[PDB]
């Protein structure tokens, strides 16, 4: 994305407050800076000479260009396998980003021929006709031998819209599509197709993580897809529905949460970790920094950052009565028509 | 003296045991990694009405215009309309226009799937489990004082214990409180707090949560799952300077990332766990009808 | 395998009394006007501001009885009695209880299998208390509800299922195993009669020994309103006497 | 051909893997011991009215003595009887009896509560799905004519199996129906049962068991549960005479018997698994509109 543009700008935010502070806890000075191209770092092999290499901020660290990483790393075993660790300032795990009358017709038909024939069985065995008329508008919504058949279909009448009333709170109650994916133990995800489209970012711990367990060796498969330089790029992909799920941390996900409410996380919870930092082999700045970030445990530093940035957060009926909204609406102008008629009539 | 006592005066190598991690044991031990989430924990026991209003005066400007065509129901059909609506069916009125009787008709079958999707909203509300939590954190007004609040609660901790260092390192006003408050032992808070003779609990997250985990009928519920706590780890404490620590440090990596550490959660750890009341809905019932009896006692003025 | 209601009719018996003389302060009149304010909360029954609270508390009649349709659906509905125990995965039996008894025949094949595997030890420190001899005194007792949960194959608790309703099952189904035929040693009966049994399997012998004996098998709402049933046919000799006292009036 | 020559030329020692066991199978080779449940498998896609009418019969013949007590109270209060059931809104009678307005009031609760009742019988009703399969077995009237229903649908097997060979020894015009309707692959045969070129299968229990598992959205359903099937079970092919079939058979016995083949059967097989549709209440509907024209038919002479 960049043929040749690498300047200087004004960096901030959590890990940048951490590092402010245990900057003031014993005294150092630094050069913030970034990473050459937007990986955490895989142990991978160039494809020159058969010699494995690490990219990204491992692979700016192990070179020299770097000397300690104050950044979001998930520590897992094979990264610890080649440097040392401090205890980790944050504890989460892993999770998934996803984007969240007929008859009646007939039965109103089959009243106007009940209406019909109630008229007829009275009018053959002894303004009534329009009395009948507008008893059966009486009868047909529910707002002396006719009068049977009558309050037989009036107990047509509420058994119907009992029937509907039952249906309804069925329709929009009680059923549901199962819109939830059940976190990693989803079976139609193991053998996955082009409908569920979900990857992880390209060179990240996830993919180690994927790589090893072999179990989900066939979603590592399908998850290499669509791998992903930044985790913004996947926010866009998702916010399209280009994607369909996507597999990150907790606390990043709950933050785009409490930015866009769309963004919604999942049920389940696994790889109970935690980000540390980054650091060199046996160094003097080993033990100085895991105290400090014990002492910035101890007390409510670590919630105080929480307010900076974690913690920091950011029925109606007109749904299916909009259309009979909408026809409520337009019938006053039939009605209107029909004073029409009954002016125009006399 | 205790874990640290037997591992620093070198009776013993590691400590495998369920132990905190503070600054001073990492003063005089170097912990390993941790594996488990432990830190500290508490533990306890709109724009309907507006349009169908100006739907009801269109209702009933359409019912003047049919006595305009065309007895005495020209403000009297508010009390068909509106009484109508909820189809209780007070004696008010037997409409004589066309018109008005079609109209009538069309908004009973609007009253009729308006309460239908009443009775739905009720059994949406009937679907959710609400939680409730009097004290949401540890730094609420109710721990400051007993006498701030109305009643005098309590809170119990563990004695000789890191939660108390971590108090007396964070809160030395909570410690003076927590003085009058302690007791001994873990169960004998439990059975406290099971029969009542004991109203809060300061401990850590993961063994309040198994012991919440395994009790019958579930009354003790924590607060949120470590949030506005400590959020530490249980790991292994070690001699300073032992060649251990790197392997058993990978060892305990290697078991994170396949799933066997989350079967001995599974084998370990247990993931388990209402009436008729509706009486702050009666309390608005019974103030808005006092409320409308006293709008009559105002139109009493004439 | 009420109170709240009672507060309503207190509530409405002040009502309709205050807005009789509400009615009266805002112009056999008085019993039929209370008569009037009882077709209000109720249907009509019967043939100026006062009227305006009448319809407002008709729309507390709705309030009540809605919700009578609601709080039914979080009685009856969506509840249920936790009756069962879905399968050997339940921390009940796990973690046992001096109530919890479930055993099995002593000195069965289910108990070497508990005892082989360690990890179902705690449930082998309950049966050794609380086993039978026979199936069939298992079935006595626990139905006289003296047993809590029987381990045991599925044909014969599917069978006394279709026997008896209250007889239930569940789900999980773990050591799926196989009824054979117990042979001695180095015999040709060994071979002859097995590739029967599989002579057995390929026809529909099998099935016809289902259909003898396995395969074959051998709303109303009274649950808890009966008693309500039982006030409406009992309070019409109160209701009678009533109106004799209401003749003695007269 | 395929394993079963390789095993009686010798060329292959044993078949570990999968493999139905019959017959001609068991005559030409050795087996072991049975380890799963593999049978076949077929793939698809009163005193209440009683006691109502006699408080009718109760409620008439109080009316009956309302209008003897102290105006058409006499046989067409029912009218007013089995028209406040409903909450029609719809003039009936004035009651001028006190009885009659105790008794309606007894109605108008009992009619309430009757109500609330057939809303919680249709909740019932609605989550109680059916779930029914057309072919019960083997021996379906489908199995013999499929022209004999008004669709001739088609149903196929694999080509060239035991499970044929089993059809061909149950019924030789079960394979002559069959014949017409063969295919080749299994997959192939999932297409066709998910497009409409297939609407029935037919092969051994696990395998469609566990593409049922796989089915994506629960859509091809399976037939029974194991009833009306061949009940077979798979096993270890050996030599006839090997000395390896004992202690194979032990080895196997002594995996049954530490849940070890229920975790494998757990991580490889995973079984899983709303409109407007009242047909049956329709049903009935258009039978009492029918018995309703009978009865004004009836009444019809007078
Ligand atoms: C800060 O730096 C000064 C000068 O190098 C040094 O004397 C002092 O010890 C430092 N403070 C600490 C305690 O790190
Ligand atoms: C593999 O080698 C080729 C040689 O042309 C080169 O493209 C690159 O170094 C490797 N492949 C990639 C990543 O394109
Ligand atoms: C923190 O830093 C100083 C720097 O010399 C070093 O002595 C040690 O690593 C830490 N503090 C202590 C224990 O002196
Ligand atoms: C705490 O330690 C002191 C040391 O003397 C001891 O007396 C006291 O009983 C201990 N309390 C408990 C129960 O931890
Ligand atoms: C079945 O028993 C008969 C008894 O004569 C014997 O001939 C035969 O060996 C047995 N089965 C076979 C075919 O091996």
């Amino acid at each position: 994305g960049s043929p040749r543009h690498t300047v200087p700008q004004c960096c901030y935010g959590f890990c940048i407050d951490l590092l402010i502070k245990l900057a003031r806890t014993m005294n150092f000075t630094y050069e913030v800076h970034l990473v050459a191209d937007g990986k955490f770092g895989t142990q991978e092999r160039v494809n020159n000479s058969n010699k494995k290499e690490w990219n990204g901020m491992m692979g700016e660290l192990l070179s020299g260009q770097a000397d300690m990483i104050v950044a979001p790393l998930t520590i897992n075993n094979e990264r610890a396998q080649y440097i040392e660790f401090s205890k980790p300032f944050k504890y989460q795990g892993l999770t998934i980003l996803v984007k969240k009358s007929t008859l009646w017709l007939l039965v109103g038909l089959s009243v106007h021929v009940v209406a019909v024939m109630l008229y007829l069985l009275d009018r053959f065995s002894p303004l009534t006709l329009s009395s009948a008329m507008w008893f059966s508008w009486g009868v047909l919504l529910n707002s002396f031998s006719a009068r049977i058949l009558g309050m037989v279909w009036a107990g047509f009448a509420m058994i119907i819209v009992a029937s509907y009333t039952a249906n309804l709170a069925a329709f929009l109650v009680l059923d549901r599509p199962e819109e939830r994916i059940t976190g990693i133990n989803d079976p139609r995800l193991r053998n996955p197709s082009d409908k569920f489209i979900y990857a992880t970012v390209k060179q990240s711990s996830v993919d180690i993580y994927f790589r090893r367990q072999v179990e989900l060796s066939t979603m590592y498969r399908h998850m290499e897809k669509h791998n992903y330089e930044s985790a913004a790029e996947a926010i866009q992909a998702v916010r399209d529905n280009k994607l369909h799920a996507f597999i990150w941390d907790s606390a990043v996900l709950e933050f785009e949460a409490s930015q866009k409410c769309d963004l919604v996380t999942t049920g389940e919870l696994f790889f109970r970790s935690g980000f540390g930092i980054g650091m060199r082999k046996d160094s003097p700045w080993k033990q100085n920094v895991s105290l400090s970030i014990l002492k910035s445990h101890e007390n409510g530093f670590m919630e105080d950052l929480d307010k900076t940035w974690v913690r920091y957060q950011e029925t109606l009926t007109f749904e299916n009565m909009a259309g009979v909204f909408m026809l409520v609406a337009g019938g006053i102008v039939a009605g209107i028509f029909l004073i029409f008629i009954e002016i125009a009539y006399k | 003296n205790g874990m640290i006592g037997e591992v620093v005066y070198q009776r013993a190598v590691m400590a495998v045991g369920s132990l905190t991690i503070n600054e001073e044991r990492s003063e005089v031990v170097d912990f390993s990694v941790p594996f488990v989430e432990t830190g500290i924990s508490v533990m306890v026991s709109a724009s309907v009405w507006v349009m169908m209003f100006v739907m009801l005066l269109i209702v009933s400007a359409i019912a003047v215009f049919v006595f305009e065509y065309f007895s005495f129901t020209i403000g009297k059909a508010i009390w068909l309309l509106w009484g109508l609506v909820f189809n209780n069916s007070v004696p008010v009125q037997n409409p004589k226009g066309t018109t008005s009787k079609i109209m009538v008709s069309v908004w009973a079958f609007f009253a009729v799937i308006f309460l239908a999707s009443y009775t739905a909203n009720l059994a949406a509300f009937m679907i959710q489990e609400e939680f409730v939590d009097q004290v949401t954190g540890l730094s609420d007004k109710k721990f400051q004082r007993p006498h701030d609040y109305s009643p005098p609660f309590r809170f119990g901790t563990v004695p000789n214990g890191s939660t108390e260092r971590n108090i007396r390192n964070n809160y030395p006003y909570m410690h003076q409180y927590m003085t009058r408050f302690n007791q001994r032992g873990v169960e004998d808070a439990l059975v406290s707090l099971k029969t009542g003779k004991l109203d809060a609990f300061i401990y850590d997250a993961a063994v309040l949560n198994y012991k919440a985990g395994r009790d019958e009928g579930c009354k003790l519920v924590t607060i949120g799952s470590g949030y506005i706590f400590a959020t530490t780890g249980y790991g292994i404490a070690l001699q300073k300077g032992s060649p251990w620590k790197r392997q058993i440090d990978l060892a305990l990596l290697q078991f994170v990332g396949d799933g066997e550490m989350e079967e001995l959660e599974t084998l370990w750890l247990t993931g388990i766990c209402s009436s008729q009341l509706d009486i702050d809905n009666m309390a608005g019932v019974f103030y808005m009808l006092a409320a409308a009896m006293a709008l009559s006692l105002i139109t009493f003025i004439w | 395998k009420s109170t709240l209601w009672l507060l309503v009719g207190l509530s409405v018996h002040v009502v309709a009394v205050m807005l009789y003389l509400l009615d009266r302060f805002s112009p056999l009149t008085l019993s039929s006007a209370m008569w009037f304010s009882w077709g209000v909360l109720l249907n009509s029954g019967i043939g100026f501001s006062a009227r305006i609270l009448g319809m407002v508390w008709a729309g507390f009649a709705m309030i009540i009885v809605a919700s009578y349709t609601a709080n039914l659906a979080a009685f009856l509905v969506l509840d249920r009695p936790e009756e069962r125990i879905t399968g050997i995965n339940d921390p009940r039996l796990r973690n046992p209880s001096d109530k919890f008894i479930y055993a099995t025949v002593k000195q069965s094949s289910v108990d070497i299998y508990f005892r082989r595997q360690v990890e179902l030890s705690t449930m082998y420190r309950h049966m050794e208390k609380h086993n039978y001899e026979s199936a069939a005194e298992a079935i006595q007792a626990v139905r006289d509800n003296k047993l809590h949960a029987f381990i045991w194959d599925s044909a014969v608790l599917e069978f006394e299922a279709s026997q008896k309703c209250d007889l239930v099952t569940t789900g999980e189904l773990f050591f799926r195993s196989g009824f054979g035929i117990g042979m001695r040693k180095d015999s040709p009966w060994k071979q002859n009669v097995s590739l029967s049994i599989l002579k057995s399997h390929e026809n529909g012998f099998m099935e016809d020994l289902d259909k003898t004996w396995v395969r074959y098998q051998e709303t109303l709402t009274f649950e808890n309103m009966a008693g309500v049933f039982m006030l409406v046919a009992g309070g019409i000799v109160a209701g009678i006497f009533l109106i004799f006292i209401e003749i003695a009036y007269k | 051909n395929g394993m079963i020559g390789e095993v009686v030329y010798q060329r292959a020692v044993m078949a570990v893997g999968s493999l139905t066991i019959n017959e001609e199978r068991s005559e030409v080779v050795d087996f072991s011991v049975p380890f799963v449940e593999t049978g076949i498998s077929v793939m698809v896609s009163a005193s209440v009215w009683v006691m109502m009418f006699v408080m009718l019969l109760i409620v008439s013949a109080i009316a009956v003595f309302v209008f003897e007590y102290f105006s058409f109270t006499i046989g067409k209060a029912i009218w007013l009887l089995w028209g406040l059931v409903f909450n029609n809104s719809v003039p009936v009678q004035n009651p001028k009896g006190t009885t009659s307005k105790i008794m309606v009031s007894v109605w108008a609760f009992f009619a309430v509560i009757f109500l609330a009742s057939y809303t919680a019988n249709l909740a019932a009703f609605m989550i109680q799905e059916e779930f029914v399969d057309q072919v019960t077995g083997l021996s379906d009237k489908k199995f013999q004519r499929p022209h004999d229903y008004s669709p001739p649908f088609r149903f196929g097997t694999v080509p060239q199996g035991s499970t044929e060979r089993n059809i061909r020894n149950n019924y030789p015009y079960m394979h002559q129906y069959m014949t017409r309707f063969n295919q080749r692959g299994v997959e192939d045969a999932l297409v066709s049962l998910k497009t409409g070129k297939l609407d029935a299968f037919i092969y051994d229990a696990a395998v469609l068991n566990y593409k049922a598992g796989r089915d994506e959205g629960c859509k091809l359903v399976t037939i029974g549960s194991g009833y009306i099937f061949a009940t077979t079970g798979y096993g270890i092919a050996l030599q006839k005479g090997s000395p390896w079939k004992r202690q194979i058979d032990l080895a196997l016995l002594q995996f049954v018997g530490d849940g070890e083949m229920e975790e494998l059967e757990t991580l490889w097989l995973t079984g899983i698994c709303s409109s407007q549709l009242d047909i049956d209440n329709m049903a009935g509907v258009f039978y009492m509109l029918a018995a309703a024209m009978a009865l004004s038919l009836i009444t019809f002479i007078w």
